[PDB]
This record gives C-alpha cells, structure tokens and sequence, in this order.
RNA sequence: GUAUAAGCAAUUAUACAGCGAAACUGCGAAUGGCUCAUUAAAUCAGUUAUCGUUUAUUUGAUAGUACCUUACUACAUGGAU
RNA sequence: CUAUCAACUUUCGACGGCUGGGUAUUGGCCAGCCGUGGUGACAACGGGUAAGGGUUAGGGCUCGGAGAAGGAGCCUGAGAAACGGCUACUACAUCCAAGGAAGGGCAGGCGCGCAAAUUACCCAAUCCCGACACGGGGAGGUAGUGACAA
C-alpha cells in the first residue's frame, strides 16, 4: 500500500513504498479526511500528524469521499462530482468506485502533512515549490502586497524572465496582464455610457414636448373646424 | 451592514439564555438577505408564535435585528417597494409595547428632549442641532410610518411623538 | 348512464392481469385454532 | 449526523438540516460562487440522490431488504435503490402524486400502488402493466398473500343495494374485481355526489396478518374496527367506539394483541378477545397519529408511534413506559423499519428522506457495516 | 434551399442561375416579398459575377441600403427600400411593373434622401405613448396625430422623421401590390366595405379599365402627385 | 358547484352589469341587457368573441343544455348523374338564455373559439316561421 | 403517459377511428400538482419559448384584497373549508383557483382599527356587515382563491363579502 | 470575451500590445439522408380565424426612478476552477 | 367502390353545462357534479386496399405515416418525446492478468461448381452552417465503361 504523501503548505510531495501491514495498520477503518498521527509509521515520523483524501484500490478504482461502503461499490456520478468527468452536457454515468473506508485492499493512499513534527522527511518538507503563476487581477495583488493607494501596481506587479531562441540572445521579460486596472480608456467608457443615456433621455423629452404642441395644434385646427 | 449584523447576532446566541434558545433558527433566517419576507411572516402569524413568557428576553434583539434590516440600503430596490413597503411591513407586523421600545431604539438622542417648558418656547432647544439632517429625514419618514400604521395606538406615545416631530420641523422653517 | 369511467364495477376478466402470483399459504397455525377463535371472539 | 437525546441516542444520519431550505437552484448559485467551509467529515450521505426536491410519500423495503422502493412528489416518481449497491437503480415517472404503494414479490419485481388519481397501478421491471381504475377513492393498500388479491378501502358509501361502505378487493389469479366488503361507515347526506361528503364517510386503514391467522381488519372514519375472515368473505367483529378516526393498524408477531389509534392522538393497544384496552396512552398533541409498528430489540418487544408534530415515540409494551423521543424537525407521512434493526427510513415533506439508528434497539443492518463505526466515532467525539 | 423554378417568378433568374436559388434572410419584408441583396447585384445589377464576390463587396462597407450599411449576403430588401452604392454614387428604388417583376430605377440625391412607406397600424407603446407601424417593420414614435392605419407616410431616413404623410382615398391613385391584378398602377374610384373581413376597393387605371383589389395589397403612392420617380 | 359571476366587476361595494355588443349589425336582447342569468360562453356575457364565418340554418333537436343541433341543407353536383343532390349537414351552437328558442326557426350562427368537440358557434338571431319536423326539407 | 391530443377519443358522429400516431412535443402536459399547505416549496418548470412557469407544491401564505376598502395583505392560510371540484380534494386540504379557505385576520383588523380607528372583532363610513363582524370576532376570515397555484406560483385572492358571503355560509352548512 | 504556453518572433521610455497551440466562454448538429406493417375527407387541397397561443435569430425603436437614522462611516468588489 | 354492412356510440365520455388541473393557449383534453344523449336510408357505421394538387394552346414544371436490439422513464434546447444521449429490465456480442470494462448503423461481394457498368476527382460554380471575408458540407458538377439500342 503505497502512500502517496503531500506536504501542501510547502506545496512538495513523494510517493512512499510500504511493506508492514503490522505498520500501516492504525490506517484500517478509517473514513476519508480523518486526522492520523503519524507517529505510528516511522521513527522519522514523530510529531507529526496527517489527513487522508482518497487514493484507488487494486483494479484501479477511484475513492469518492461521502460513501461507507468498505467494499467496492457502484455509484451513479452526476456532473459535479469527483472522480468522473462528463462526457456530454447533463450526463448521468454509472460508474463503480471504492467506498471511503480504508481497507487492506487498497493499493495508494493519498496522504496530507498537516501539521508537521521535530524530524525532517528528505524529500518532502526541505524542497520548497513556489506557486506557478501570481495573481492577476489588481485587487487581488493589492490584497496580495499590502499596497497603499499610490503604489502602482502597473510596476509592483510579478515579472518572469525567459530566453528566447536566436542563439543566445537576450533574456525577456513577462508581466500578466493585470485584468482589474481602471484606465482612461476605461473611464471615457462609462462616460461616454452616461452620455448616451443622457442623450437619449434628452432626445425623448425633446420629441415628446415637440408631439405636445403639435397635438395642441392639431387640436385647435379639429375645433375650429368644428 | 449585514456582515456586522451577522456577527452580533452570533455574539448574542453565544450568550446561551434559554429564552433565546427557541427562536434561534427564526434570528438566522429573519438575517439571511433572501428570506426576509419569508422569515417575517413565519414568524409573526406563524405556529411559533414569540411566547409571552420570555418575550421580554428575546423582543429587544429581535427589535434590534429588526431596525437593523429596516434601514439597510445595500440590498434595497428602487421605488416604494425598495425598501419602503419593508418598514411598512414591519410597523405592521409589530406590537404596541413593542412599538414603544423600538421608537425608543429609533429615536437616538431625541428620546428625551423637550420642545415645550412651563413658558412658551424653548429657544436654547432649538438653537442647538444633536441630529444630522439625513438623519432626521429617516426618522421623520419611520415615524411617519409608525403613525400611519399605528391609528389610535398613538396615545400612551405622544409625549415623545410629538416632542420629535416639532422639534423637526421647527428646526426646519429656522432653516428655511 | 352517469357512471361510464370506472364508477360501476365492470366484472370483466384482464388479459395481462390474469396470471400475476401464485398464492402461497403461510399461515402458522393449524386452522381449528382458528376457527374455534372466529366462533369465540366476542360474542360467545 | 447529529444525536438528539441524552439516555438512549437517536442517529439521524441522513436527513435535512433545516426546517425552510431555500431553492436548490439558489442553493448552487450560492455553493458555486461565494466561500464555504462545511464539517466535511460527519457531513455525507448514506444513499446517493436519497431525496426528490419537493416531499415524499411513503417508504417499503423488500422482504429480501435488497431493494428500497420510495415514491416522491413532482414530476411524481418512485426511485428504486439497490441496497447493496448503495445507489439509485433507477427511477420512474408517473402521471399522479402516490398514496400508497406495496411490493408484491420478495425483491422489486413486482410492485403496485394506489395512486391519486383513483387508479391501481403495477409495475414491473420491463415497465407498467395497464392501471386499473377503481369507482371510488382510495385511502391505503393491502394484499392477501395466501390467496392472491389486493384489496383497498374506499371513501364514501356504496352506490346500489345497501349503503354501508366498501373494501374493493380484486384477485389476482381470477382478475376481476370479486366483490366489495360491505363495511358500514356512517349516515351521510342523502343530497350528495357518489363520492361522498366533505365531512366524513371514509374507510381508512387496513391490515392483515401474513403469518398468523390473518384477520382483515378495517377502520372507518367513525372511529370503528371491523374484521373479516377470510374463506368465508363476511364480517365476523365490530367493536372499538372510539372519538377519533381509526388511523392506526397492525398486529403483533404472536398474532393476538392489535394496537390500533385515534386521530386525537391516543394508542389503544387491544386483545382479540377482551375488548377492554390492554394498554392505553394518550400522547403528544391533537395532530393525528399516523403509523405504528411492533418491533423486538432482539429480548424484548417495544412499539413505535408516528405523528406528524414531528413525533415519533417508541413506547414500551411490557411496561408501557415511553422508552425514547425523536423530533424529526419537519413533517413526516410514513415510517418503516428496516427488518434486520436499528435504522427507520421516514418518508417526510423535506426534500432529504431520512433515517434514523437506534444504537440501543439494534446493530447496524448488513449493508451499511461502518454505521457502527460512525456511532462509534460519535462517543468519541462526545 | 428551394430551386431555381420553385423561387418567385418576379425576381428574376435566368437558364443559367443553376438548379438552386438562394433563399433571403430574415429581414422586414417578407420572404415571397423580398429581393435579396445578393440577387440584386449579381443577378439584376450585375455589378459582380460570383458569390465571393458578392461577399467581398458586401463585405466592405460599399452597399448602402435605407441609409444603413448592410454587412450580411441575403439581407432581403423587398419594395421601396433605396439602395445608395456611393462608388458609382448612384441610388436605386425597387419598383414593380405592369406585369408584376422587381424593376429597379436610378436615383439621385435629392429624391434618394427619403423613402415613401405605407403605415401597417397605430398603437400607444410602454409610457402612454403613440407608436407607428410602417409595413417597412420601422417603428415612429410620436407620429403626427391624423396618420390612421393604411395611411402613407414620407419618412426623412437620415433622422426617421414624419416628413409628410398622404391619405386614403377615393379619387386617389395607388399601386397594388398583391393579388391577380398586382401591380396596376391607376387610380382608386371606390371602397366597399364588407365588414365582417376582406374589404375590398375598386381601382381603375387611368384609361377605363376596371378591377377589384384588396385594401391590404392596395399601397398607396400619391393622389396626382408622383412622389417617388417612377420610370417613364 | 360555486357562486356563478362576470369575471372583473365588483359586485358587494358599499357607495354594474356590463355586457358587450357583437357588432356586425346587431342588437342585443332585452334578456341579455337586464335578465341576471349569468354564462361563460355567451356572447353578451362572458368573454367569448365573435369573428370570421357566419351561418344559418334550421334547428332539429332543441332538447339539449343550451346547444342546438343544426341541419344544413344543401343541393350536391354528382357529375355521373350530372344532377344536384340533397345533402343534410350537422352542427352545433352554444345557446344563450336571452332568446326564446323555437323548435323549427332559422337562426343565425357565428364563429367562435372552440368551445366544445362540437360546439363552434354562437346564435345571434333566430327568426320564428312554422318549421315541421324531419319530413320538412329545404336548402337553407 | 399524459398527453393531450383527442386522436384516442371517439368521433364527433360517434366513431372510432385508428389514426395511430406518435404524441409529439406539443401535446404535452404535464403532470398535475397538489399544492398543499405547508412552508413554501415550488418547483421551476421551463415550458415552450423558454418561459418559467412556478409549479406551487406546499403554500403557507399567499395575499388576499380587501379592496371593498382598498387594501390587501400577506396573510398565513389554516385550511380549505370548501371547494367545488372535488370533495376528495376538501378532505386533503389542498388551494386551486376558486378555492374558498379561511384566511387569518390580523392584518386586515390592524389596517381597519389603523385607519378608521373604531375597534373592530373584540364613524359612519366604517361599517361592516354583520356576517364579516362575526368572522372577524372568530379571527378567521373565509376568503376565496382566484390566483392559479399551479402556474403562478402563489396564493392570492379577495375576500367572501356580501352574497357570495352569505351564499357559501349557507353552502358550508349544507 | 479570457493568453505569464517555462511558444515564436522585438525593441527604443517596460502593466498587456504582433502572431498565437491548448483550455474556459458563446454558437451549432429539429437534419442531409436510410428501413417498412401503412395511412380511404381524420391527414391533404382550397378556403378562414387566432379578439385562443408560442417564437432563438432578423430589422426597428426603445427603460426619468434619486434620497429614504450604517456616519464617532465607505470610496480602486468577491470568491472559485 | 359496396347494403352478403341497418343500425352505430354510451365497452378509454357518447352529447352537454358548471367547477377546477394541466397545457403556450382554446377544448371531455383530464378529475368531480348533474342533465340525456349524439349518428343514421339525403346513406351513419362497417368492409375492400388497388394511398393527388397547382402552374391551363400542349407536354413539361413544381409541391405532396411509423422506426433507428425491444418495451418503460428521464435529460438539453426557440423549435425534438431528438434516438442524440443516460437510467433499470430483456436479447445479443467483445477484451481480461478472471477481480473487472466498454458496445450495438449503412454501403460492397457471393447467394450453382460458370462470370459481365467505377471500391474515380474535387467543393471548381449554385446553395447551406458557424465568434466568422479565411473554417466546414455525402446536395452538386467533372471523369471512366457500353454492339442493349440509336
């Protein structure tokens, strides 16, 4: 039963091989996202404790959180749902799954490092990964920077470098796109917005009072044939 | 605000009273900002009527929760249905002795004033302002309201109603 | 007539409703007891 | 999964959190758009799509207990789950809101149910076999086994011959309709449709031992139980003058005491033989009792009680002491025991149909194994 | 995608358009009442040879219908719409003839500046206010209070202004527009009223020639007062 | 049954009847203006409106809740016999209780929306003659 | 199952006729729903054109008019005391168009001792009729629905007065 | 409409800019056509009506709706994939 | 076309009216309530299966139910009960490490052991569908065979 460990704070992981059913045997009849101390695995592993998510069985069947069955069992999967992607719009799949109770029939566990102990594993919680791609939208940076109001995102914003092909030439900078910048460009549209609903309203008040006297003429000119 | 609302309202329930106790399902649905219609005449003219017992341990809040969601603009529509028929729903759906102690939530620093002395006018009453004017234009309009729901209910009530109202406009025809 | 719609019961034999279960007798008692009850209920 | 109780624990395990919930729709747009963080660990459900969005009407389990069969309201269906596959087998439309349905065979492959309309309809697994209408409404639903024929009660007084009131019985290896049990209901106004007054006139209940003897016992709307032996097609008792209308039916796994009750809410559990009450209890408020069932904790016997003020009591039989209490927080219009212990599936008016697990009536049934384990978890979170 | 034959005979093709015929868009006139923009150029005008070429032209902002530049193929243009193409500057007008087929006529400025559309029906539209029907799908808001239902209307096409209107009339003269005698332009010397549906009028040319048309095929173009110039 | 009403006038105010003409060149009775009889599918009452066909024609069978049956006579062209021939057509038509029916009159029909499978038309104007039973015939 | 074409029924001069077809789309109609008292459940239904329909299936309250004096209100609904259709439908408490029902009072005694001012249920232009006064010392009106629940969504309608008043008391009796 | 492809191709004021795989979003597939027990004024054809209904797309116009006890305030909006 | 079809309907309500439900809407279309019908020797009803209209010298031209292995239910969408999907039953068939997984039509050849018209090319023009001048089209044209004739 390998254990496919997650450290998501520092955002690294590592499958580990597992011989030992007498070791991994505190895992056994225990639902999906319960809290585990680790302690019982490895000398290394002490202090730390860890939640499981899932992971698939032998004849590769996917975990789906929410069901008891220990066996393997057969579920009828909707759009929204784990482990089935829908093929068609509203589509309703039978599918057969592993119920969330951890048996000695499994093959992974995926596991998560909640809250780490005095030891170190090797290679998971000393290598760092940084997240892909900062944020996009202004708000957000500024949420994610601390910005006053005169601080510029347009030059706070992450940068990326790149070389480019042309044997060697110079490196190349990258900037997002920040999506939620108000511009000039973006003022005039909603003046010009405004203007066109000033405009309009305008346009009918002077139509309508136009339709007033002619009403009132046409009127008079009934009447005095009348 | 309804944020600020939602957490006084856990801060409340977290004082565990037993009069609250029953009513708490009725708090959180009254708050939630797409059951308010709803949540009101479930409570009022409902099964679970405020039991008389302690209804002097649970009017106050809900009097509280109730001014609260009568003066909000954020979720507020336009026109007499924005916003305006909701006071007059709830001056409708509330009681008398339950009018007076929200009129005494409503009325902030006018509570007690006096607009009339044993001589005539009170002058360094008038020349002295303890309201903003948007202020006063919301209470003028909710009392107006309380009024015109009211009828004949006004009379254990007048020697503030009345106090208020003149106070309000004579400030207004000095600033005129 | 007023009553066409189902409202008088037409005795009449259904095709597919003809031959659905089989009665299967469980009953755990030997009948005598029974009846000699249906004779003493109440009213003997 | 909560624990309402302190001495014996309930375990509403499935089942909905609130009173009023909201659209669905609304639910979703909320769900989808704005941050949540819900107790991912206790919350789950037992059965997928356990629910029919607008109420339910009633709840069997097979004699085999492999298959569920629970009828809902709009777009008005019965979903069929196979139990030990833990889903939804499938689920079918029909053209009117179900009253009441009865399985026939020891799995789903039969079943029938009368249904809103005035019709008997028969399902099958290929499909629906043609409904039959009945001439007059219909209350319940039940089936001689011995000798096949499902037989319903019926509103109102008869049309010609006498005017007692009628028990529409068909059989089903003859097919036709035999003849209706004549069962005096009451006097009613002579100025009148042939489907009764508003005011009274009804037949209510029926229920038949299918291991015993098997008196057919009926119950009508004046407060009066009558009984009918089979083989011989006539009435044999008439007794019970009782305020309320005769709600409640069923017989005893010896096949002598019938507990029966009355729409004001009071429980008389009578003998066969002494017409005074055995036991008698007056409970909760003047809401009308609805369903009530014999059970044994595998010692000793107890016996449940249904009403819709969001009560369900388990009274003792022994005794007559109330062993447990349970507030299903909304309406409710069936119950059912599962046949192995411990769990009642309730058909409700909330969208989720829910189920509760008596740790102290019972085990966990044999496909959900881990229920005991999530008890379990319970006390040690408590 | 009907064929060449089962296409109205009053939009012309020819023996060599092919066994199909385009069908017009969704547009304001109506489908047995359109010419496309397509068959305007490539079939009648022949200002184009092939579909890509109608497309490239249509394309760019060249083709100028109503005072509106028409970006789509098949836009239909069914009676009286003016058509300004400003590379040629010319304007054309779709009238029919005596025989009842698309005839389309050269235009300048002065008279291609406005348009001469009969009125379908009269409302008050949302906020009380009159609205005016064209049989052009054009709605005129505040119309000139004496423009009752199958009244004509000369209409400014650069603001959508009421210019001026003309009334119906005995003693007027029209074009018809539908029915077995259409287009027969003389003018109108009765109406009969049948209430109950299908009023009819009784129209003569201007050299004594009798016939019955109905009001609804009957569209009128002027009293004396040719206002549109009709070929001569 | 419930209480029989027009469907929009305020009847129990403490301070009409309203009735509309068809038109076509017709009179409302005296019946319709001012007897309280009250109907959904008449024409002067209820909201039932009168357009496109008009017919007439000769009832046979007045025994019926307010619907006539009507048999419209006509003369058939067989070209074998190159002759015309009788041909007695059925109808149906919702009567009003504003006017007195006669076995045998000619009455006037109008279109309507489909009341019934049968009933398409409303009686507007009968006209009394002395008309005998089936034995009678005459293109009408 | 349901449908509505009148292909499976006789012919207008008493025939039966095969006409074996197919129902298609347009026939359709769907199922009908009981609406019942209870807290507020409705379902959507998306019908031809893509319009919304709301199928009412459980109503607590709906708003009746008091509009003899010109007011209405949002009142709760106890249960049906009448109906014309169907006996069956009386006995299982369910609100259709033209249902008379027994309304609560409270908001409309609130309006009139509000706006005349006079006590009402415990000058010259507040008057009421006899029969109204004894159904407001009862608290419970009888009040009619005109609103379809089923393909509204809501409970609305005016209250009894007068002779329809006096009428349905007297069908109550009977 | 959404590009930080760790994609190419560049500089003369550096959020983005040209091209742009993948992906999200919007549209589209009420047919082009195949088979076989047939439909005997019900379909169908003329002839009307919809004051008894629906309609994405088409083109035309189109929407006055603030303040109203947050104030000892808030003023570059959120969260997900 | 027929009386070797004179009675038919009420045997899925047959004709009404009232009340509602559902439908986009009217409607016995359906649920209650009561009334008594409605059709027919002027040819109902049944039976037979052999299932035309318009464009007018002419011929030509144009237009014209049920199912996608079988019942049953559901889903999107302006428009479908799409057969496009799913769900359960039934009838088949395939892969496998025997725990499991996905799937169902048309065209061609033989149909004696002895026989005879292409498995062709392109959307080039007319036409259609799309965010859209550029993408995609099983209608359309181009080509090849022939002593059956002519």
């Amino acid at each position: 039963m390998k254990l496919n460990i997650s450290h998501p704070a520092n955002g690294s992981q590592k499958l580990i091989e597992v011989e030992d059913e007498r070791k991994l045997r505190h895992f056994y009849d225990k639902r999906m996202g319960a809290e585990v101390a680790g302690d019982p695995l490895g000398p290394e592993w002490k202090g730390y404790i860890l939640r499981i998510t899932g992971g698939n069985d032998k004849q590769g069947f996917p975990m789906k959180q929410g069901v008891i069955a220990p066996n393997r069992v057969r579920l009828l999967l909707s759009e929204g749902h784990s482990c089935y992607r829908p093929r068609r719009d509203g589509e309703r799949k039978r599918k057969s799954v592993r119920g969330c109770i951890v048996g000695p029939d499994l093959s992974v566990l995926a596991l998560s490092i909640v809250k780490q102990g005095e030891q170190d594993i090797p290679g998971l919680t000393d290598v760092v990964h940084p997240k892909r791609l900062g944020p996009k939208r202004a708000t957000k940076i500024r949420r994610f920077f601390s910005l006053s109001k005169d601080d510029d995102v347009r030059k706070y914003v992450i940068r990326r470098e790149v070389q480019p092909k042309g044997e060697g030439k110079k490196p190349y900078t990258k900037a997002p796109r920040i999506q939620r910048l108000v511009t000039p460009q973006r003022l005039q549209h909603k003046r010009h917005r405004i203007a066109l609903k000033r405009r309009q309203q305008e346009k009918v008040k002077e139509e309508a009072a136009e339709y007033a006297q002619i009403l009132a003429k046409r009127v008079a000119e009934a009447k005095a044939q009348k | 605000d309804i944020e600020l609302q939602k957490l006084a309202l856990k801060a409340i329930l977290t004082w565990k009273s037993e009069g609250i106790k029953p009513y708490q399902e009725h708090l959180e649905y009254l708050l939630d900002e797409a059951r308010f219609k709803n949540e009101l005449t479930v409570l009022f003219q409902g099964d679970n009527k405020i039991l008389p017992e302690h209804r002097s341990e649970v009017i106050p809040v809900l009097l509280h929760l109730l001014y609260g969601r009568a003066i909000s603009r954020k979720g507020a529509a336009s026109g007499r249905h924005g916003l305006h028929a909701t006071r007059l729903a709830i001056i409708r759906q509330l009681d008398v002795e339950d009018m007076g102690s929200f009129l005494d939530i409503g009325l902030g620093p006018l509570r007690a004033i006096r607009v009339v002395d044993e001589q005539g006018v009170r002058e360094s009453v008038f020349a002295h302002e303890p309201l903003p004017p948007r202020k006063q234009v919301g209470l003028l309009n909710m009392l107006e309201a309380v009024i015109n729901e009211l009828g004949t209910s006004v009379e254990p009530y007048m020697d503030a109603l009345v106090n208020s109202v003149l106070y309000c406009l004579v400030n207004a025809c000095r600033k005129l | 007539r007023r009553a066409s719609k189902g409202r008088k019961l037409r005795y009449t034999v259904h095709e597919k409703l003809q031959n659905f279960m089989a009665p299967e007798d469980r009953r755990s008692w030997e009948e005598h007891a029974i009846d000699r009850l249906f004779g003493t209920l109440f009213g003997q | 999964k909560l624990t309402n109780p302190g001495p014996v624990p309930v375990y509403t395990v499935a089942g909905p959190s609130t009173a009023r919930p909201l659209p669905d729709w609304l639910l979703r747009r909320r769900k989808r758009s704005a941050k949540y963080d819900p107790e991912n660990l206790n919350n789950f459900e037992l059965i997928q799509e356990f629910e029919f969005e607008e109420a339910s009407n009633c709840v069997r389990v097979s004699e085999d207990g492999n298959w569920i069969m629970s009828t809902g309201t709009y777009k008005p269906q019965f979903h069929v789950h196979n139990t030990r596959e833990l889903s939804l087998s499938f689920s079918r439309h029909t053209n009117s809101e179900n009253v009441t349905f009865l399985l026939l065979s020891q799995d789903y492959s039969k079943s029938v149910h009368l249904q809103c309309d005035r019709t008997l309809e028969f399902h099958t697994p290929m499909g629906c076999h043609y409904s039959i209408r009945i001439p007059r409404f219909g209350r319940d639903l039940a089936y001689l086994r011995q000798s096949c024929e499902v037989l319903v009660p019926a509103v109102g007084l008869s049309s010609d011959g006498s005017g007692y009131g009628e028990v529409f019985r068909l059989d089903l290896e003859r097919g036709q309709f035999l003849r209706p049990w004549q069962v005096d209901v009451g006097e009613d106004e002579p100025g009148s449709g042939l489907q009764g007054s508003i005011h009274a006139g009804a037949v209510n209940v029926a229920a038949v031992a299918e291991n015993t003897h098997g008196l057919c016992a009926f119950g009508t709307s004046i407060g009066t139980v009558e009984f009918y032996d089979p083989r011989s097609k006539s009435r044999v008792a008439v007794l019970g003058n009782q305020d309320g209308e005769i709600t409640a039916l069923d017989y005893s796994r010896d096949g002598l005491s019938l507990a029966l009750g009355t729409s004001t809410g009071q429980i008389r559990i009578f003998d066969l033989r002494n017409p005074r009450p055995l036991l008698k209890k007056d409970q909760g408020m003047g809401l009308p009792i609805k369903n009530l069932i014999h059970l044994t904790t595998p010692t000793e016997e107890r016996k449940l009680l249904s009403a819709d003020k969001r009560i369900i009591k388990i009274w003792d039989e022994q005794s007559g002491d109330l062993w447990t209490s349970v507030e299903p927080l909304v309406d409710l219009n069936f119950v059912t025991h599962v046949p192995d212990s411990g769990m009642i599936l309730t058909a409700n008016e909330g969208k989720q149909m829910h189920c509760f697990f008596i740790p102290n009536l019972g085990l966990a049934p044999r496909w959900c194994h881990f229920l005991d384990n999530l008890v379990h978890e319970m006390e040690s979170e408590k | 995608h009907q064929k060449r034959l089962s296409a109205p005979s009053h939009w012309l093709l020819d023996k060599l358009s092919g066994a199909y015929a385009p069908r017009p868009s969704t547009g304001p006139h109506k489908l047995r009442d359109c010419m496309p923009l397509i068959v305007f150029v490539r079939n009648r005008l022949k200002y184009a040879l092939n579909y890509r070429e109608t497309k490239a032209i249509m394309m760019q902002r060249l083709v100028k219908v109503d005072g509106k530049v028409r970006t789509d193929i098949t836009y239909p243009a069914g009676f009286m719409d003016v058509i300004t193409i400003e590379k040629t500057g010319e304007n054309f007008r779709l009238i029919y003839d005596t025989k009842g087929r698309f005839t389309v006529h050269r235009i300048t400025d002065e008279e291609a500046k406005y348009k001469l559309g009969k009125v379908k029906r009269v409302q008050l539209g949302r906020g009380g206010v009159p609205f005016l029907v064209t049989h052009d799908a054009r709605t005129i808001r505040y119309p000139d209070p004496l423009i009752k239902v199958n009244d004509t209307v000369k209409i400014d096409l650069e603001t959508g202004k009421i210019t001026d209107f003309i009334k119906f009339d005995t003693g007027a003269l029209a074009m018809i527009t539908g029915g077995r005698n259409m287009g027969r332009v003389g003018v109108i010397t009765h109406r009969e009223r049948h209430d109950g549906g299908f009023g009819i009028v009784h129209l003569k040319d201007a050299l004594d020639n009798t016939f019955a048309t109905r009001e609804s095929n009957v569209f009128v173009i002027g009293s004396e007062k040719p206002w549109i110039s009709l070929p001569k | 049954r419930a209480f029989l009403k027009q469907p929009h006038i305020f009847l129990n105010s403490k301070v009409r009847r309203w009735y509309k003409d068809v038109g076509l060149g017709f009179k409302t009775p005296k019946t319709a203006i001012e007897g309280h009889y009250i109907d959904k599918k008449c024409p002067f009452t209820g909201m039932v409106s009168i357009r496109g066909r008009i017919l007439t024609g000769r009832v046979v069978s007045t025994k019926m809740h307010r619907t006539i049956i009507i048999r419209r006579e006509y003369l058939h062209y067989i070209p074998k016999y190159n002759r015309y021939e009788k041909r007695h057509k059925n109808l149906a038509a919702h009567v009003s209780p504003a006017f007195r029916v006669e076995e045998g009159d000619m009455v006037v029909v109008g279109q309507c929306r489909p009341l019934s499978k049968t009933v398409r038309f409303n009686v507007l104007r009968v006209l009394p003659r002395t008309g005998k039973s089936v034995k009678k015939f005459q293109k009408f | 199952g349901i449908s509505r074409d009148s292909r499976h029924k006789r012919s207008h001069t008493g025939a039966k006729r095969a006409f074996y077809r197919k129902k298609r789309a347009f026939e359709l109609g769907r199922q009908p729903a009981n609406t019942r008292i209870g807290p507020k459940r409705i379902h959507i239904v998306r019908t031809r054109g893509g319009n919304h329909k709301y199928r009412a299936l459980r109503l607590d309250s709906g708003n009746f008019a008091w509009g003899s004096e010109g007011c209405t209100r949002k009142t709760r609904i106890i249960g049906v005391v009448y109906h014309p259709s169907n006996n069956e439908l009386v006995r299982t408490n369910t609100l259709t168009k033209s249902a008379v029902v027994q309304i609560d009072a409270a908001p409309f005694r609130q309006w009139y001792e509000a706006h005349y001012g006079q006590p009402l249920g415990r000058a010259a232009h507040g008057k009421v009729d006899p029969a109204l006064e004894k159904q407001f010392e009862a608290g419970r009106l009888y009040a009619i629905i005109s609103s379809r629940p089923g393909q509204s969504g809501r409970a609305d309608g005016y209250i009894l007065e007068g002779e329809e008043l006096a009428f349905y008391q007297r069908k109550l009796h009977k």
